[PDB]
């Protein structure tokens, strides 16, 4: 409980390596992230500011 | 790279049940029986002075003791927001009514010397516990349950009101005991107990309302994991008051017989 | 040359024991009765409108039947200040809980339109009770026996704390009402028959605190005993509260069903 | 009991019908009186501004 990412990067990721998608909850979180889950059940926090990330949002299905 | 997000401990959830329930449970046993031990003056406890204001401090530990279970996580959801509420608002009433007790007491202990007074005692009682009642209107106002358990809430519609709730706590729990404690061993009485156990719940809460209305920023995982286990052991600190104060009210009445 | 020295009227005075006893019995039972048909759900009162406002009023009825004797003369001695002080504090903050609970009811009718808001309910019944609580606090600190008779103190100190008081109750009794009719028959709901057995009783106490002030003075005897006989009017038309009030909520409820 | 009157005078008063002394409790009163109780079963108050009543007074018995 309590998720939070202080260390937001915005590097490039693979497409094929995740595996589902979440949002934050900034209660205690300082500068806001996102949470994505990779096929390899690695969780994962990234910065959501970056061109590439925001690709990556519209190319998830999301549905 | 790991880059993995960060986790908080989060000891006081569900696992931890029997620190709540437990807990009241010996805390309302222990209250109403140092509540009838005055009520029933056959053991000879009606020699001590100013056992009314005693008293009081033992109504508001059994109010507290009766209270914590309601908002006490580890119980499932149907818990309304209604019920929530009624926690907060007596528990933190119970808090800042104790505390003013206290901080009546260490400072008109010259006119208590005069005896029971009735005109004072019944203005003195009656106003502090009106101005309890009212001091806990902020965080009355600022309740709910998220998805069915006891939060606290900060959002833009009630910013105004936690910052009062937060300056009051600020002031009732770690300003009015130093506060008596100024003028730059100990000499006070030893009932400081009460303020040692609120301390820490005075000391995060400004903390976490720095914290929530986004003034401060936070540096690490390590620095949230220090916070969060800071609130939840404050927050133990301020539980464990059901046990703790009744037992000190004893020794204190038992002390100076 | 007859000059005869003027002796008070003195209505309610001993040989009126009954208009404090039978009216204190039938005045708790009413009151016991209204809130037990309202605490047990099977007789169809759960739909009401904001039935907890009239559970707040009931009860403070209550608390005013169980007050009324204590206070009431025709007892004898071994009555003390302590019991007087007690009387006219629960006495006076149930008449002040009361009336700022039909001022809720009265102006912030729309928000109770949104069915029972908790938080909002909760809050505004604790303060309420709380500023009630808050305002008892001259009338209880200028109280006292004489001989065991209780009356209020008009010293030559506690002056200040009695004109407190008496403005106090001019406010809450014949401002408050008038205020709300104020815009200068249609509103005015049946329940502001609560404000006519106190409008006397603010009115008698603002010309009493201006003749006990010496800043006044009785031109005649009839003046004199006018004033006496109007005093004690005013206190009947007071004490009778205690039964009118649940009957006057029991006619609402069963009239908007 | 609650005694009080508006309009005390100052005349003289029978030394021998006298029978008893009292107070007044100026509690709603306008100017403060003294009530004097004679033996024909009569109560009177007067101006305690005057001689003649502090003549009276000190020749009250009050013992």
């Amino acid at each position: 409980s309590t998720t939070c990412c202080y260390r937001f990067i915005n590097k490039k990721i693979p497409k094929q390596r995740l595996e589902s998608y979440r949002r934050t909850t900034s209660s205690h979180c300082p500068r806001e992230a996102v949470i994505f889950k990779t096929k390899l059940d690695k969780e994962i926090c990234a910065d959501p500011t970056q061109k590439w990330v925001q690709d990556f949002m519209k190319h998830l299905d999301k549905k | 790279e790991a880059a993995a997000p960060c986790h908080s401990c989060n000891l006081l959830d569900d696992s931890a049940l029997p620190f709540f329930i437990l807990t009241s449970v010996l805390g309302i046993l222990a209250s109403s029986t140092v509540l009838f031990m005055l009520f029933r003056p056959l053991f000879r406890w009606q020699l001590c002075p100013g056992w009314p204001v005693l008293a009081q401090l033992a109504v508001g530990s059994a109010l507290f003791s009766i209270v914590v279970p309601v908002l006490a996580p580890g119980l499932g959801s149907t818990r309304s927001s209604a019920l929530c509420s009624l926690g907060y608002c007596v528990w933190y009433g119970s808090a800042f009514a104790q505390a003013l007790l206290l901080g009546c007491h260490a400072s008109l202990g010259h006119r208590l010397g005069a005896g029971q007074v009735p005109g004072l005692t019944l203005g003195l009682t009656v106003g502090i516990w009106g101005v309890a009642a009212l001091l806990t209107l902020p965080v009355t106002l600022a309740s709910g349950a998220s998805g069915g358990l006891c939060t606290l809430i900060y959002s833009t519609e009630l910013k105004a009101l936690q910052a009062t709730h937060t300056v009051a706590c600020l002031a009732i729990f770690v300003l009015l005991p130093l506060g008596l404690f100024g003028a730059k061993g100990p000499w006070m009485n030893i009932l400081w107990a009460w303020f040692i156990f609120w301390w820490p719940h005075g000391v995060v809460l400004g903390l976490d309302f720095l914290v929530r209305s986004k003034l401060l920023l936070l540096s690490t995982c390590l620095a949230q994991q220090a916070l969060d286990l800071l609130l939840n052991l404050a927050e133990a600190l301020a539980i464990l008051h059901c046990v703790a104060t009744p037992l000190l009210l004893a020794l204190f009445c038992h002390q100076a017989t």
